[PDB]
């Protein structure tokens, strides 16, 4: 029943990600997270995905009360995080890896840059780790990686990160060979921000 | 006494070390943490004034620190 | 559940007056003519806490690799030569 | 920036006894022909308390070295007990690798190294001096730590 009604509740939560409806969903994982760690205990690892998605909603609503948005989505983020690192499987340290990704993303949005590199430098392991040469998320964290760069003013480290999101697209353009349309619209995205990178 | 002047106090050091995820530090923390700074600030001063005497200035700024610690090293967390 | 906090960015969680002197002693062990921009000051200040949240990072690590929640000396020593530079 | 890269690590055969040969896949990429030589190393920590129980490991010193991809192997024999003080000997260090191009460090690779004994006894009450044969050298794969260093390059 809790275990039911909660993974529900995790789909209600993300079907109003979809939805667009930031605090619902907000709300959706705080009762979640409220349910799971009120039976299982705040270290079990049920709690970790429900974590995830919670500090996942809080960072999304962050959008001037921010900082504590923040707060709350730094440490569900921080828990699931650890919660993963614990698991020794594939899906679980792609799940710390995951939450490394949100982890670095709250810290931009905080401006907390030396932080945020960190996180998508800790993401980027994990993925590596465990994704293969042509997996889409290694450029979903290299571009990410190299904004957080450019937003600390370290232009030249941020064009190469770039740099290896791009190739991360043009290397899988070749398995495909043997989503096109979709890799060829997002790559205007990144080609703008090279040519803006160390043009500062 | 004036070698026992220090530049951070107790509190801030555990404050820094709680945001790194600490829990709980030994009581000989604040001096090694006060001895590995004064280290840094040891190895950062010369450069930036070394500089400074390079670049013949004498109200020595960050422009040059900053390049006296990029001069010390960066660590990350892999390798991509 | 003594997992990491996270800063503001508002300001420093060092103050500059006692960071200073310390700066002017270790510096006045070099020469006995020398002067220093506040800028440069706050220069070091940064600096210094970035330092810090580093090897607080790595030292919970392996003080978490022993069965551990207190951390030892040794654990910042260690720290120290994972990055090196001694 | 730096005309070489290193792409990655990866440490083999993770654990395994102490007494056991380190095996690390590296692989590097450089972004120009290289005329002087580049001298990799691998050094494990002897005693956290002074770099002078450092033991330098093995090192090769290649050059000149092609632009472009590459990959080798390094192993070097495990380092000596009987360099390590005992206190140091059982629990967590380091190990390193670095290389230098034409004699400068421009990047160091870190690792911990966590050293436990498995007999359950062995770990629950251990011999005053440490029986190396039955100690466990685990690295920590999971987070390495690249520190480089700028330098001249030309």
């Amino acid at each position: 029943d809790v275990d039911s009604e909660a993974k529900k509740l995790l789909g209600l939560g993300q079907k109003h990600l979809v939805m667009g409806d930031i605090p619902a969903a907000v709300n959706a994982f705080q009762e979640a997270a409220s349910l799971l760690g009120k039976k299982y205990g705040e270290t079990a690892n049920e709690c970790g995905e429900a974590f995830f998605f919670y500090g996942k909603s809080l960072l999304e609503l962050a959008r001037e009360e921010e900082i504590g948005n923040l707060e709350l989505a730094w440490d569900m983020l921080d828990l699931a995080k650890i919660i993963f690192k614990r698991q020794e499987t594939k899906e679980a340290q792609l799940y710390a890896a995951q939450a490394h990704l949100k982890l670095g993303e709250v810290s931009v949005e905080s401006e907390n840059y030396v932080q945020a590199v960190e996180e998508f430098q800790s993401c980027l392991n994990l993925q590596e780790q465990y994704l293969e040469a042509h997996d889409r998320l290694l450029a979903e964290t290299h571009y990410q990686l190299g904004l957080a760069y450019g937003y600390n003013s370290q232009y030249d480290e941020a064009v190469a990160q770039f740099s290896k999101s791009i190739e991360v697209i043009e290397n899988r353009m070749a398995v495909l060979n043997e989503e096109i349309e979709e890799l060829k619209e997002l790559l205007p995205e990144i080609r703008e921000k090279i040519e803006d990178a160390k043009e500062s | 006494l004036r070698d026992n002047i220090q530049g951070i106090t107790k509190p801030a050091i555990r404050r820094l070390a709680r945001r790194g995820g600490v829990k709980r530090i030994s009581g000989l923390i604040y001096e090694e943490t006060r001895g590995v700074l004064k280290v840094f600030l040891e190895n950062v001063i010369r450069d930036a004034v070394t500089y400074t005497e390079h670049a013949k200035r004498k109200t020595v700024t960050a422009m040059d620190v900053v390049y006296a610690l990029k001069r010390q090293g960066r660590t990350l967390y892999g390798f991509g | 559940r003594e997992i990491r906090r996270y800063q503001k960015s508002t300001e420093l969680l060092i103050r500059k007056l006692p960071f200073q002197r310390l700066v002017r002693e270790i510096a006045q062990d070099f020469k006995t003519d020398l002067r220093f921009q506040s800028a440069a000051i706050g220069a070091l200040q940064e600096a210094s806490e970035a330092y810090l949240v580093g090897l607080f990072e790595d030292t919970n690590l392996c003080a978490i690799h022993a069965k551990r929640v207190t951390i030892m000396p040794k654990d910042i020593q260690l720290a120290r030569r994972i990055r090196g530079e001694r | 920036m730096a005309k070489v890269s290193v792409l990655n690590v990866a440490v083999l055969e993770n654990p395994s006894p102490f007494h056991s040969p380190f095996r690390f896949e590296i692989s590097f990429e450089c972004s120009e022909a290289l005329a002087d030589d580049l001298e990799w190393k691998i050094i494990y920590v002897g005693s956290a308390e002074s770099e002078e129980f450092d033991q330098i490991l093995d090192s090769v010193l290649v050059g000149p070295v092609p632009a472009g991809r590459h990959m080798f192997v390094f192993q070097a024999d495990a380092p000596n007990p009987s360099l390590i003080p005992e206190t140091d000997a059982v629990g967590v260090t380091v190990v390193l690798i670095t290389c230098t191009y034409h004699g400068q460090e421009f990047i160091r690779v870190g690792y911990y190294v966590n050293n436990e004994y498995l007999n359950p006894e062995l770990r629950e009450n251990p011999p005053m001096k440490p029986d190396f044969s039955q100690l466990q050298r685990n690295i920590l794969a999971s987070n390495p730590r690249v520190t480089r260093f700028h330098i001249n390059w030309d």
